[PDB]
RNA sequence: UAGCGGGCGUGGAUCCCUGGAUGUCCGAAUGGGGGAACCCGGCCGGCGGGAACGCCGGUCACCGCGCUUUUUGCGCGGGGGGAACCUGGGGAACUGAAACAUCUCAGUACCCAGAGGAGAGGAAAGAGAAAUCGACUCCCUGAGUAGCGGCGAGCGAAAGGGGACCAGCCUAAACCGUCCGGCUUGUCCGGGCGGGGUCGUGGGGCCCUCGGCAACCGAAUCCCCAGCCUAGCCGAAGCUGUUGGGAAGCAGCGCCAGAGAGGGUGAAAGCCCCGUAGGCGAAAGGUGGGGGGAUAGGUGAGGGUACCCGAGUACCCCGUGGUUCGUGGAGCCAUGGGGGAAUCUGGGCGGACCACCGCCUAAGGCUAAGUACUCCGGGUGACCGAUAGCGCACCAGUACCGUGAGGGAAAGGUGAAAAGAACCCCGGGAGGGGAGUGAAAUAGAGCCUGAAACCGUGGGCUUACAAGCAGUCACGGCCCCGCAAGGGGUUGUGGCGUGCCUAUUGAAGCAUGAGCCGGCGACUCACGGUCGUGGGCGAGCUUAAGCCGUUGAGGCGGAGGCGUAGGGAAACCGAG
């Protein structure tokens, strides 16, 4: 009873103020060495899901 | 306790069933079963004797007891119900509007 | 709320809504306001809750 | 609980309440033994002729505490049990992580010791950011937030705010007197007793100066009482006719109602009975601060000096537990090991450490209420109604099963009333047939109702040249219903025709399940989500625990929650 946000989604994904949900970018973090400088500047910027928007919102909710 | 009820050895009349109208002296009250027994609801026993001894017993219609209820008390008039008063000391059920 | 007060309004609509003071079948006994009732018109025809 | 056979009651029995008496033997079981309910004794006294024997009454277990001269004694207490609730000492695994080891399940299940009508906790060496709060417990909220986490599964606080309840106390030490023991006579060494003392505006001790107190407070301890509990009592109002086996139904007139809750009476009763509303009651036991009374206790201001303020403790380190905290920057609380102080210029804490600013006074104990539970009594159910409801409506923790721990059923109903069927008849009996009772006997005694499977008797249609998932369609014959057109039962020939469920690409299938009937039998609820939908209100909407009502009446209660602003990891900025 009672809902557990799930803490493990909190730490990485956020609900947008019309519904969406963004986190960032997956693949910058080790595969680094010199991947063309355009790419990890493009590793940068968050983005928005799609379906596992709404698996994801349902594990928030309290939040 | 409690098991008492309406009257006890005296006149009475059987407002009841088969009976009704009837009245008379009530000869046995029992408080367990809640009867009474009067001069009305007799009934043939056809059976011989009611116990090992003797021969011959009868077909004694003997009276049936009745159940409290149906019997009322009655004093200078007819069938009063009972309301209990007490004097300076003791207690003793007037009727609904004389005594004893 | 609301609700009690449109109760209370459907059955003044109705007209059957009746407000009074002059209870002089005061002491607590049946049969006076049994009294005071023939008078106000309560002939125990219909169904009453008296607040 | 009838019967045989005898008794008692208005000199007020039975029965109910309180207290008392008697209470074999076993069981903590306690003189000793033992295979519980048996066996055997010591001492004092009694009974029989009573020394031998036996019976009767009393007494004799063990441990702890205190007096008792070590000795023997004397007194007070402990032991065992209890449905659940409680505390402490120990403490799993399946399971979850879709494997598994950290983790989870969980300090759960269970074992053990103890407490009581409760138990625990409890008067800050607290909280933690307000220069704020002010014992403890309980509910709501904060909050699925802060955090924790093979940052997986998952786990998950506190401050604060709204409520219930409300309460605060006693000591150790410095100091003085006394008693006993000790030496090397000292306001001295130890022990017991009394006085003194008890807190963080730090307090107390000892000294100087003021009352040299009437007073003011006052119990959680006693005493009286009210009230209440353990039996009870009073209690309004109806008759007649009618149908019937039986009125309480139907009808006619009438009444009570602080009572029209419910139950019973031959059916369906406010006024017949038991009650209900409303009132009354205790000699005796239990309870009893709610009221009253008493006692125990309890308290003022400055200055001086530095006597005291709980030790193998604080503190540090090693090993761990607790907390939201899994070694993490890891404090705090607790402590198994090693080292080891100070008495306010003293110590702990505010999340490593340092400084600053603040909070609190460890190493002794006690404390009501609000809280938990339900063996027991009572009240009430949009709770069951005998395969249900407890395992048990009934002679059930029984029969029966098992060496044992343990397992554990079935089984309720005549009728209003036994009026339970005299008597006759066939029969060894059983059981029938009459007679009889009854409204009813096909209510006849495991007897209301009496379904289905299953067995049988009689009647109608049908069958011994016939090939079948048993039926359906058509026509014909026979039998039966209605004046009739018509309908019902049956089946001769003809046409047609691969059971039901399950599982499968596919089943009549030689794939699954079912002997048949009856009864039991499987998508629920709680909380939190997310859509849709019916309404209330709207930049607002809504209360939670609780309080006041009520006894199937609702109101109060804004603490809090969602919404009115987003973006950023954040500092921060803001329709950006
Ligand atoms: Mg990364
Ligand atoms: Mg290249
Ligand atoms: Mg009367
Ligand atoms: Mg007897
Ligand atoms: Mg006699
Ligand atoms: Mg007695
Ligand atoms: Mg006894
Ligand atoms: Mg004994
Ligand atoms: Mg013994
Ligand atoms: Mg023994
Ligand atoms: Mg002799
Ligand atoms: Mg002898
Ligand atoms: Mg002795
Ligand atoms: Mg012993
Ligand atoms: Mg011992
Ligand atoms: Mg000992
Ligand atoms: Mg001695
Ligand atoms: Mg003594
Ligand atoms: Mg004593
Ligand atoms: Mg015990
Ligand atoms: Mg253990
Ligand atoms: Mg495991
Ligand atoms: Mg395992
Ligand atoms: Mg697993
Ligand atoms: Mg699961
Ligand atoms: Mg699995
Ligand atoms: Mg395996
Ligand atoms: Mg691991
Ligand atoms: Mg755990
Ligand atoms: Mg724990
Ligand atoms: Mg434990
Ligand atoms: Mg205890
Ligand atoms: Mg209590
Ligand atoms: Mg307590
Ligand atoms: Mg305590
Ligand atoms: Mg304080
Ligand atoms: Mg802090
Ligand atoms: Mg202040
Ligand atoms: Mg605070
Ligand atoms: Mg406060
Ligand atoms: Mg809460
Ligand atoms: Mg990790
Ligand atoms: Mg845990
Ligand atoms: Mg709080
Ligand atoms: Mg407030
Ligand atoms: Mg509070
Ligand atoms: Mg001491
Ligand atoms: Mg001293
Ligand atoms: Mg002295
Ligand atoms: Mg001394
Ligand atoms: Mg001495
Ligand atoms: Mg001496
Ligand atoms: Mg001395
Ligand atoms: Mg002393
Ligand atoms: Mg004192
Ligand atoms: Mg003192
Ligand atoms: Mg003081
Ligand atoms: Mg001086
Ligand atoms: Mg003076
Ligand atoms: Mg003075
Ligand atoms: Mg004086
Ligand atoms: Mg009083
Ligand atoms: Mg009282
Ligand atoms: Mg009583
Ligand atoms: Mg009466
Ligand atoms: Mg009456
Ligand atoms: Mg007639
Ligand atoms: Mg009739
Ligand atoms: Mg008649
Ligand atoms: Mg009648
Ligand atoms: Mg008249
Ligand atoms: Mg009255
Ligand atoms: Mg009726
Ligand atoms: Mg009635
Ligand atoms: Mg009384
Ligand atoms: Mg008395
Ligand atoms: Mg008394
Ligand atoms: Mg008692
Ligand atoms: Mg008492
Ligand atoms: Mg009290
Ligand atoms: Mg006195
Ligand atoms: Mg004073
Ligand atoms: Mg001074
Ligand atoms: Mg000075
Ligand atoms: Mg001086
Ligand atoms: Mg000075
Ligand atoms: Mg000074
Ligand atoms: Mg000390
Ligand atoms: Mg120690
Ligand atoms: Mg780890
Ligand atoms: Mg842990
Ligand atoms: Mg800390
Ligand atoms: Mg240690
Ligand atoms: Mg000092
Ligand atoms: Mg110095
Ligand atoms: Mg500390
Ligand atoms: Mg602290
Ligand atoms: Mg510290
Ligand atoms: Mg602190
Ligand atoms: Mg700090
Ligand atoms: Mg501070
Ligand atoms: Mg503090
Ligand atoms: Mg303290
Ligand atoms: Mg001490
Ligand atoms: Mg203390
Ligand atoms: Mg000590
Ligand atoms: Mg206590
Ligand atoms: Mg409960
Ligand atoms: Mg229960
Ligand atoms: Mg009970
Ligand atoms: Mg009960
Ligand atoms: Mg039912
Ligand atoms: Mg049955
Ligand atoms: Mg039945
Ligand atoms: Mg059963
Ligand atoms: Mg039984
Ligand atoms: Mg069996
Ligand atoms: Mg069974
Ligand atoms: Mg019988
Ligand atoms: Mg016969
Ligand atoms: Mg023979
Ligand atoms: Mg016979
Ligand atoms: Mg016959
Ligand atoms: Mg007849
Ligand atoms: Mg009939
Ligand atoms: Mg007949
Ligand atoms: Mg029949
Ligand atoms: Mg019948
Ligand atoms: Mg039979
Ligand atoms: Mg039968
Ligand atoms: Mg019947
Ligand atoms: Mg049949
Ligand atoms: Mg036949
Ligand atoms: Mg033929
Ligand atoms: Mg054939
Ligand atoms: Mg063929
Ligand atoms: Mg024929
Ligand atoms: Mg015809
Ligand atoms: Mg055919
Ligand atoms: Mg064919
Ligand atoms: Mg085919
Ligand atoms: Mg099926
Ligand atoms: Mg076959
Ligand atoms: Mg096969
Ligand atoms: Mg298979
Ligand atoms: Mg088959
Ligand atoms: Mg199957
Ligand atoms: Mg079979
Ligand atoms: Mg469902
Ligand atoms: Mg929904
Ligand atoms: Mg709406
Ligand atoms: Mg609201
Ligand atoms: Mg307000
Ligand atoms: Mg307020
Ligand atoms: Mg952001």
């Amino acid at each position: 009873p009672k809902m557990k946000t799930h803490k493990g989604a909190k730490k990485r994904v956020k609900i947008t103020a019309s519904g969406k949900v963004v986190a960032m970018k997956t693949g910058k973090r080790h595969l680094n060495w010199q991947k063309s400088g355009k790419e990890i500047r493009q590793k940068g910027r968050k983005f928005v899901l799609a379906k596992p928007e709404a698996e994801r919102i349902k594990l928030l909710l309290p939040y | 306790r409690v098991k008492m009820h309406v009257k006890k050895g005296d006149t009475v009349l059987v407002a009841s069933g088969k009976y009704k109208g009837r009245v008379g002296k009530v000869k046995e009250v029992l408080p367990k079963k809640y009867a009474v027994i009067v001069e009305g609801v007799n009934i043939v026993k056809k059976a011989v004797r009611v116990s090992p001894k003797y021969p011959q017993g009868g077909f004694i219609e003997k009276e049936a007891p009745l159940h409290a209820s149906k019997v009322r008390p009655i004093c200078p008039a007819c069938g009063k119900p009972t309301r209990v008063r007490k004097k300076f000391l003791e207690n003793g059920k007037k009727i609904r509007v004389c005594a004893k | 709320k609301k609700g009690l007060a449109m109760a209370v309004a459907d059955r003044a609509r109705e007209g059957k809504l009746l407000l009074v003071e002059a209870f002089a079948g005061v002491n607590g006994k049946t049969k006076e306001f049994l009294a005071w009732a023939k008078e106000a018109g309560l002939d125990g025809s219909e169904s009453v809750l008296l607040v």
